[PDB]
């Protein structure tokens, strides 16, 4: 309403280390990473639970998400529905669980040791979405994974989609390999780009008047964040069926 | 760096398979049981006439 | 100097206008189609909003760093 | 920090404001969920 | 030498650009389905009058930058 | 010195781009619509009115702007 | 020095693309209007000159303002 | 000093284009009615020199305004 | 120094866009009419050449400005 | 120097203006051929998101050099 | 000084968009025409010739100005 | 090596010495004049070629002024045919016809602008000739406040053929300035047939400028 | 000098623009086309490939234009 | 003096713009009339990509420029 106090100031950073490295290299991605895997296999076990076909009980509702993704990748094909499905099951509630926890108290200040001194309080939160680590590999799986499937399915396809999809004058390969190699850093980069954005919007919009400013920017921060992971969910298999098609 | 990428591309593939063996297995094969056995139903009833 | 000012008035006003003048097609093709089919009302609701979501999702991107070049 | 204060209130605000929004129509789609693989057990019943 | 009174003038300028060509398209897709049919009528009204709010909300930020450079 | 005489023509320019287009197609939707069918006139008047209104808003916003600058 | 003269270049450039584009579909509008049912004439003609008349007076902001920097 | 060439050369250079897209589209529209409604003629003759006229007075006035700051 | 030649280079450059559009949206225009109505297809060339006249006017107001400028 | 944050603020600009019309057209098409058939929509659904992924690739581009130039 | 270079780099981009997106509008409305009626496609192309010669024209104009600054 | 220079002149002064404009100008008049003759003292019935350019290009261009414009294609049809034959035929001669302005030990500002001033004329003596007054309407007459820009739309009347001299100028010119380019770099025209890209867009440029003088003419007639 | 970090941002996001546009265009198109008759989709996605592709090659070629700037 | 650089930026970019949307609404048109006139290919396909040489030949001359800041 007013915001007398409370806007401090605001400071960024591309990313955020964690502790234990020197047991192994751990940097605060890989702690929230962590975090989002153990929540994910809870979730399972919980909605695995006597697994006794019970009905509603909050399995249900996981249920019905994974028909919903099982229902969206039939329709955009059928050749690898089942063998992928699992793939494109993986990112899915993943990258939604990386979106997840970016709202929570102190978010961005977890792990802070502390405005004092701040020496050593790194935010041990760094978001696994807000790290371009995560993107990075899970962009190169998604690649190899198509690749792959393209080489299995139609190996000669693959070459031939390239290199003889005009054989006499000028040919679609080399554009389209460039544009598929890109597709993969693409992809990379939007999930680089993504949540990274929002928590930034996070501290620096609601470091000024943090009363109603930050309530719309973080509605709309997650339904961005559902719509991202609901995108590179489809178009991994997007990409495949463009290999096999 | 590298390396870090390189360990959580490690525990991401770790989970994603855990959970394809466990959870998407299972879930959807209880899904498909589920439509599958009302299918079934469905040419029972066509039996039983 | 004020280059910086310069800077973020150029990013804001920049990246004011494709969102400002994207949304206008998009509930545009949306009343359109209320006119013609208005049965898919529920859908052209659900689509219009997430295209707007990514309108002013690159707006808030153009205005954070906005801020940014400002902070 | 004061920060983390801001965030905890901004929180509160936004899951006080959805747990109005539209958590009935999540709950009234759940009991259809539900419904749906009652009628499907249902239908086994009286088909068998 | 004056940079703030450029970057304020590019931001209200490059602020308000787009809400006239998005509102322009905006009212002419309804305009044209309610002329097609009446019955839609408050339905559309209600449609277009939040998507002209949303980027209304865009040229309050171009007003707003360039307020903070001149105060 | 003259930072300010090419920061209003600027204003002035940035922001009579955006309603000129503006204008332009809320009357071509107004007049094809009230070509497609009379006795809805009215109606159509009032959403031009309400579109000139919010083109001419932000077209004096920038125009105020310069003249504030002005002096 | 010349920016003065940068300056009422900006303001007879910039401004002008605008309406002077918006006149076009202005009258592009009425004619296929008109082409489609000309009994609606006189209606097209009394909402041709004020749409003509309201991005001609943002095209005059454009051009008196420029006159005003010249002095 | 060359900077009122940059400044004439920007001036013109928006100057000779209002008309460009406007013709484009003014054109587009009255060739469109035509085949629509070959019967109606010379209204909407009278409608487009009315409409180019006012597109390209905007281009007349850039160019005598560079012949104006070139002089 | 080579101000005069970036000058040169606005002046040809810029005033290119626009009658490019134009020219392009005059034969869409022209083609789409003659594909429904062949039987106008003299007219329609006719109304083709006058806005060629125009809109490569607007192209050659920048050219010679771009020689008067060059020397 | 500052210069740097103009890099920032101009690339962000333009990958915001980039795909800001496209994604507006891209969802208004969308929404169109649902209308003109609910039956089909959800092959068109899927279709159209890796139009607005290549889009958002190309922002996500634009950002992604802005922040690279900021470190 | 490099900035020759940089006025052939600003000639030749801002002759190149314009005929660009002229050609591409050119070939648009062909296409239309062709896929409503391909029995007239000999007058059709005769013109779509006569757009793509004007187009290459415009871009001539653009173009040969890279090269004269070199000189 | 670019060497490409402006023939820009002054009509009202003395010719010079070179007189370039006026030597193109007096080659294609000569070129002209040779195919009337060979077209008129060898003339058959039914010739071929000789009669063809009369019936493609005169009898042509009459029958789409009076399809533009019907009685009063008539009126203007000197104006017309003399925009025609002409200036079309200086360019071709101008478009490197074995000279290439190489050897010297309508690209004219002046020749463009007195055009545009027989064009001006024309509108001065026969538009509104029916009418004496048709100038004044529709400026600032007791509607003028719809018609306030009438008398702008008459300034932009007084303008386009100022327009149409800078465009017979232009292009023209520039047809010049590509070919010197190409002669200094890439010779023998270009990788695409400059030279033929040339000659066409000098020859739609001359139609378009015979169409726009009748469809100013026909503007001034309503 | 920041000369480097501005002539990425330019190259970036003035190469990013047109392709963003013109996926969108492109995926309008091809939705219009396959809500209109679907039967076709296997061609008509075959060309929004081809199409795509051929865009973002002009998009790759600034992108990698910049990336070579940028080392 | 590095304006080599900005200027191969602004050349690729602002050379690579206009194609990008004349491939965008070429192939619009085209997967409209594949959608009217499917076994037309033969033809249409052939225009297509005679169309597609013009617009990516004059963003390869835009290239040829970068590659001349290179010589």
């Amino acid at each position: 309403f007013f915001l007398y106090t409370g806007p401090p100031h605001v400071e960024v950073a591309a990313e955020v280390i964690f502790d234990g490295i020197p047991g192994f290299p751990i940097t605060n991605s890989f702690v929230v990473a962590i975090i989002i895997d153990i929540f994910v296999i809870a979730l399972a076990v919980a909605a695995t639970r006597n697994l006794q076909m019970v009905p509603r009980g909050l399995q249900n509702v996981m249920e019905f998400i994974l028909e919903s993704l099982y229902n969206l990748f039939r329709n955009i094909n059928a050749k690898y529905v089942a063998t992928a499905f699992p793939l494109v099951a993986t990112i899915f509630l993943f990258v939604l669980f990386g979106n997840w926890f970016g709202l929570l108290p102190g978010v961005g200040s977890i792990g802070v040791c502390c405005a004092a001194q701040g020496k050593k309080l790194v935010p041990l939160f760094r978001a696994p979405a807000a790290d371009l680590n995560f993107t990075f590999a899970i962009a190169v799986i998604s690649f190899v994974f198509i690749e792959y499937w393209g080489f299995r399915a139609l190996g000669p396809g693959y070459l031939k989609k390239f290199f003889n999809t005009n054989g006499i004058m000028s040919f679609v390969g080399i554009i389209e390999f460039i544009s598929e190699l890109v597709k993969p850093f693409a992809l990379a980069f939007r999930l680089f780009g993504n949540i990274f954005a929002g928590e930034v919007l996070l501290v620096v919009m609601a470091f000024l008047v943090p009363l109603l400013l930050p309530l719309p920017f973080y509605g709309f921060e997650v339904f961005v964040g559902f719509i991202q992971a609901l995108i590179f969910a489809l178009l991994t298999y997007a990409f495949l069926n463009i290999a096999v098609t | 760096n590298p390396t870090l990428f390189i360990a959580q591309l490690i525990n991401f593939l770790l989970l994603i398979f855990i959970l394809r063996a466990l959870l998407y297995r299972p879930v959807m094969n209880l899904l498909n049981e589920r439509t599958r056995r009302i299918e079934e139903s469905v040419r029972d009833a066509e039996k039983v006439r | 100097e004020g280059l910086n000012l310069v800077a973020t008035a150029l990013a804001v006003g920049l990246g004011a206008i494709g969102p400002g003048v994207g949304i206008g097609i998009i509930v545009s093709g949306a009343v359109q189609a209320i006119g013609r089919n208005p049965e898919i009302e529920n859908r052209v609701v659900t689509y219009m909003f997430i295209g707007i979501a990514f309108t002013e999702a690159l707006a808030i991107f153009g205005l954070v760093i906005a801020f940014l070049i400002g902070f």
